[PDB]
C-alpha cells in the first residue's frame, strides 16, 4: 500500500499511542511466499546459528532464546525478496521521519532472518534494548503460512508498560509489526511447537547510537 | 535485579550499520 498514508495515518499515531502497531496483509500473498522460499532456502542450506545475547556470562543462550537465525544484507543472491521486504519496512520509516516520538531514525541492523524449530522453543520475557545500545523501534514481518498459533503455540506476548491488557501477536503470514524497543515493551516468544519464522530490522535513533558507538570504541 | 542486557538479542556493534 502506498508509504505515505500508511505511515502517517496509521502507523504514527498507532506507535506514538501505543507503542506497538500490526499491518496486516502488508505485501500480499505472491511476495510473502516468495520470501518464505527465501527463508526455507537459507534453512535448508544450514546458514542458521543459534541467536546471541548483547551480553553473556556463564548461562547457555539456549536457555535464554531457542532460535536460530542469520544476518541478510538484503543484496545477496537468493535474497532478492528478503531486499524487497526491507526496502519496503525502510520507505515506511522514512515517511515517518520525526513524527515517532522524538527519535532521529538515519540508520538500522541488518535483517535477522529467525526460525525458532518446534520443539517447544521460545524466547524467555526480555526489552530488545535495555540499556541504550541505539535501538528505538523493532520491525518485524512474520511468514509462516499456515500458522495455527491455538495448535502450535509461538505467540509474541509484549507488555505494554501502563496497559490494561497485553497484546498478543500471533506469528500470521504477511504481518508487519513494529514496536518501540526500549523497556517500555518486554515481550516474550511463547513456545513453539511447529517451524516458525520471522525477519527483523531494528531502525536507531541517531543520537542514542551515537553514545552506543562511543561507548564501544572507548572500551 | 537482573541485567537486561544478558536477555537482549544481540546486533553487531561494529562495523556501519546500514544507512536510511
Amino acid at each position: 500500500l502506498p508509504a505515505l498514508k500508511l505511515a502517517l495515518e496509521y502507523i504514527v499515531p498507532c506507535m506514538n499511542k501505543h507503542g506497538i502497531c500490526v499491518v496486516d496483509d502488508f505485501l500480499g500473498k505472491e511476495t510473502g511466499q516468495q520470501i518464505g522460499d527465501e527463508v526455507r532456502a537459507l534453512h535448508d542450506t544450514g546458514k542458521f546459528t543459534d541467536g546471541q545475547l548483547v551480553s553473556q556470562k556463564s548461562d547457555s543462550s539456549k536457555d535464554i532464546r531457542g532460535d536460530k537465525i542469520t544476518w541478510i544484507e538484503g543484496k545477496e543472491p537468493g535474497c532478492e525478496t528478503i531486499g524487497l521486504l526491507m526496502s519496503s519496512m525502510d520507505d515506511l520509516i522514512r515517511h515517518c521521519n520525526g513524527k515517532l516520538g522524538s527519535y532521529k531514525i538515519n540508520g538500522r541492523t541488518k535483517a535477522m532472518v529467525a526460525c525458532y524449530p518446534g520443539n517447544g522453543t521460545g524466547y524467555v520475557r526480555h526489552v530488545d534494548n535495555p540499556n541504550g545500545d541505539g535501538r528505538c523501534v523493532t520491525c518485524i514481518y512474520y511468514l509462516n503460512k499456515d500458522w495455527d498459533a491455538k495448535v502450535s503455540g509461538g505467540i509474541l506476548r509484549i507488555f505494554p508498560e501502563g496497559k490494561a491488557q497485553f497484546a498478543d501477536i500471533e506469528p500470521k503470514f504477511d504481518r508487519l509489526l513494529f514496536f518501540w524497543s526500549d523497556r517500555r515493551n518486554p515481550h516474550e516468544v511463547q513456545p513453539a511447537y511447529a517451524t516458525r519464522y520471522a525477519i527483523s530490522v531494528w531502525y536507531f535513533d541517531a543520537d542514542e547510537r551515537a553514545r552506543a558507538k562511543v561507548k564501544y570504541l572507548t572500551g | 535485579e537482573l541485567d537486561l542486557e544478558t536477555l537482549a538479542p544481540y546486533i553487531p556493534m561494529d562495523g556501519e550499520d546500514f544507512q536510511l
